[PDB]
RNA sequence: GACAGCAGGACGGUGGCCAUGGAAGUCGGAAUCCGCUAAGGAGUGUGUAACAACUCACCUGCCGAAUCAACUAGCCCUGA
């Protein structure tokens, strides 16, 4: 099981990873061809690909990461094309997408059940961390709910 | 000042001289150390001119006395207060001296600043004098007096320049 | 090569603190230099190292 | 800070001291931060581990407020990195003898105790070259179809030994289990009784 | 401060036996006799117990620097001590270039002649202390013991070895070459 | 139960975020929170091109009661 976090584009430009791969040299080109088609509309930003080796291919599994799919609760898409006005945007409500997240982060966090996970990911953003019409001071001290309905 | 020999206590107490404008001047009081009176009254018109509105000439000593020791036979630690003016800026400075009388801790105070800190008798300005008791002393030298029970030989006490005969067969020994 | 030895060797010849004024060789955590002919100053850097 | 930390400090240890009657000391001199988590998230559903310094001998002063038994006999016990494990639960004695778990044993400069570590003739299965390290101590190495076999079987650590740094980083690539070693129970403590666990407890 | 008396507190072990005629101390033990001057000190060194063998080092006013020299007295016994009940010993390992060193002794352990220093030609003798001895240990590849029982004249003739095997008029942070001491003990250990 | 000393821990979110020659605490700009807590500072330094190892802030094991920091001025020293 090979581990990887990047993301631009696809790439194979006579550059890769491969290192622990050509022992067996399984991946050349089609370990790059289906992590092009694992990679499809997902997304355009950096990821975390995992692929497991068994004596003939590579399975692919996407496990998504915290501040990954905080960047990917943006306004899509930004790629190219006239980049950079300016660099944190970010205007997002978020009050329930991050928190289907955390409930899909399951055992990677050390975590109370669902307990400060909202302070968590709250505070630990840079572009965000609020609905536009509040504030993250008030994020730390007023949040009543969720501790009940998650567990 | 000079503080030659040992120092003498003087309370001098002192007003204004009476004016029609304002009777009764409130008669003033201090406790100044000094070789004697005269230097005592004149240190007095220092102190009172630089704090109120006095000079010699409009204003008046009442009386000026020697202030003997309360108790002389017994061994006291007193708390000096210093103003003294160095040769950059001047300093306050709180010592602390193991004597017997006031005066006598004074004189202790003037001649170790004129040891260590080469302060002269123009610089020194002696703002309070306090009896201090015993585990209030900030200083380990007094700390360290404070023994019952002290114990201390004398070692290497070598005395008596040329009271012996200059040329003797003797070779003097210590303790 | 020994590079037990060669840490010993650093030891004793590498690991120490040069006076930017009086160019003494002291001690790997040296204060001041040790010799009159500067002033006893603090002024040390770490000997240099590849 | 550091004084109403203590005192915060406080209110939780007597807040414990008046929740659970029980208790369970342990020892952890040689443990890690993430095998402590590990224990932790293990241990959520029960006890509760609590650890410190002087502080921690305080059922003096919680016997000087006058309110117990003869309680105070756990205190010439808390020597040597001596941490309460509190509980309301057991009631059981099945506690740490089924969940004594395996873990990392990372290799790490300083552990002796207690065994050898031996390494058999077996593949490396690492890129290239991984034989730097074989080369700085010496072992007879083949290299085969692209795994570097090892042809003999030697012995790298033995009991009593320290660990080198470059011996720590060839187990850490070999993957090969170093010195392991959890929190080990050594007084038993429930409800005023004075156990003697050589050999009475479970 | 002219601090009243410091006084250093020194255990002595039935195995040894001291005795004072002034400043000077004589302890004889086990491994030997050994006899040092405290004479240009001036500070008082009285004993008591009757095989209880309890030894103080007092010194009454002074100033700070010879409080600080108060110490030096009691640190300096406690040496004699240890080398008279075990004896020092001083592990140097040869630390060795592309050259390796050659080293042998002569005069029963006295002289210690070293050979091969790095490329240069010049045989090297170094002549040690009057009551120190040298060997090549076994089991060890080019290990250097000194055993003796006074901890200056030992360490003296470790740093005569350490200095006579010196890199010259080169960077000496390249040639990492010489005779450098690796461990400092005593000759009979678990002690 | 401090300063020193000896020994151990020094994480998870997170290879955070702007950066693509690279930063995965260690060139760099803006920041800055939570859980475990015995404690971890989106990190004081060494080092890697980066990935890694070491050390420090902080905590704990033994010892045991005084310790540390910044200024100031008298002698002496360097500057000479
Ligand atoms: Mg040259
Ligand atoms: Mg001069």
């Amino acid at each position: 099981v090979y581990l990887r976090c990047t993301g631009g584009e696809v790439g194979a430009t006579s550059a890769l990873a491969p290192k622990i791969g050509p022992l067996g040299l399984s991946p050349k080109k089609v370990g790059d061809d289906i992590a092009k088609a694992t990679g499809d509309w997902k997304g355009l930003r950096i990821t975390v690909k995992l692929t497991i080796q068994n004596r003939q291919a590579q399975i692919e599994v996407v496990p998504s990461a915290s501040a990954l799919i905080i960047k990917a609760l943006k306004e899509p898409p930004r790629d190219r094309k006239k980049q950079k006005n300016i660099k944190h945007s970010g205007n997002i409500t978020f009050d329930e997408i991050v928190n289907i997240a955390r409930q899909m982060r399951h055992r990677s966090l050390a975590r109370e059940l669902s307990g400060t996970i909202k302070e968590i990911l709250g505070t630990a953003q840079s572009v965000g961390c609020n609905v536009d019409g509040r504030h993250p001071h008030d994020i730390i001290d007023d949040i009543n709910s969720g501790a009940v309905e998650c567990p | 000042m000079k503080a030659s020999g040992t120092l003498r206590e003087y309370k001098v107490v002192g007003r204004c001289l009476p004016t029609p404008k304002c009777h009764t001047p409130p008669l003033y009081r201090m406790r100044i150390f000094a070789p004697n009176h005269v230097v005592a009254k004149s240190r007095f018109w220092y102190f009172v001119s630089q704090l109120k509105k006095m000079k010699k000439s409009s204003g008046e000593i009442v009386y000026c006395g020697q202030v003997f020791e309360k108790s002389p036979l017994r061994v006291k630690n007193f708390g000096i207060w210093l103003r003294y003016d160095s040769r950059s800026g001047t300093h306050n400075m709180y010592r602390e001296y193991r004597d017997l009388t006031t005066a006598g801790a004074v004189t202790q105070c003037y001649r170790d600043m004129g040891a260590r800190h080469r302060a002269r008798a123009h610089s020194i300005q002696i703002m309070k004098v306090e009896e201090i008791a015993a585990s209030k002393c900030r200083r380990p030298a007094v700390k360290q007096f404070h023994d019952s029970k002290i114990k201390f030989p004398l070692p290497h006490r070598v005395l008596r320049r040329q009271h012996k005969p200059r040329f003797t067969t003797k070779r003097p020994n210590t303790f | 090569i020994e590079p037990s030895l060669r840490q010993l060797a650093q030891k004793y010849n590498c690991d120490k603190m040069i006076c930017r004024k009086c160019y003494a060789r002291l001690h790997p955590r040296a204060v001041n230099c040790r010799k009159k002919k500067c002033g006893h100053t603090n002024n040390l850097r770490p000997k240099k190292k590849v | 800070d550091r004084a109403t930390w203590k005192s915060n400090y406080f209110l939780k240890i007597i807040q414990l001291l008046d929740d659970y009657p029980k208790c369970f000391i342990v020892g952890a001199d040689n443990v890690g931060s993430k095998q402590m988590q590990q224990i932790r998230m293990s241990l959520r559903g029960k006890a509760v581990v609590l650890m410190g310094k002087n502080t921690m001998m305080r059922k003096a002063i919680r016997g000087h407020l006058e309110n117990n038994p003869a309680l105070e006999k756990l205190l010439p016990h808390i020597r040597g990195n001596v941490g309460f494990v509190f509980t309301k639960e057991d009631l059981t004695e099945i506690r740490d003898m089924l969940r004594a778990n395996k873990v990392p044993a990372a290799a790490r400069a300083g552990a002796i105790a207690p065994c050898e570590v031996t390494v058999p003739a077996q593949n490396t299965g690492l890129g290239p070259e991984k034989t730097s390290f074989f080369q700085a101590l010496g072992i007879t190495t083949k290299i085969s179809r692209g795994t570097i076999e090892i042809l003999s079987d030697v012995q790298l650590i033995k009991t009593g030994d320290k660990v080198g740094a470059s011996e720590a980083t060839l187990l850490n690539m070999l993957n090969i289990s170093p010195f392991s070693f959890g929190l080990v129970i050594q007084q038993v403590f429930d409800n005023g009784s004075i156990y003697n666990p050589e050999v009475l407890d479970i | 401060m002219k601090t009243i008396l410091s006084n250093q507190t020194v255990d002595i072990p039935e195995n040894v036996d001291i005795t004072l005629k002034g400043r000077t101390v004589i302890v004889k033990g086990p491994r030997g006799t050994l006899r040092r001057d405290f004479n240009h000190i001036n500070v008082e060194l009285s004993l008591l117990g009757k095989k209880k063998k309890r030894l103080r080092v007092d010194k009454w006013w002074g100033n700070r620097k010879e409080l600080a020299t108060v110490r030096t007295i009691c640190s300096h016994v406690q040496n004699m001590i240890k080398g008279v009940t075990l004896g020092f010993r001083y592990k140097m390992r040869s630390v060795y270039a592309h050259f390796p060193i050659n080293v042998v002794i002569q005069e029963n352990g006295s002289l210690v002649e070293i050979r091969n220093f790095l490329g240069e030609k010049y045989i090297r003798r170094v002549r040690m202390r009057p009551g120190v001895a040298c060997s090549v240990s076994q089991a060890q590849k080019d290990e250097l013991i000194l055993e003796g029982n006074d901890i200056e004249l030992v360490s003296n003739s470790a740093a005569l070895i350490q200095q006579a095997t010196t890199v010259k008029n080169k960077d000496i942070r390249k040639f990492l070459d010489g005779i450098y001491v690796s461990e400092k003990g005593t000759v009979q250990q678990a002690d």
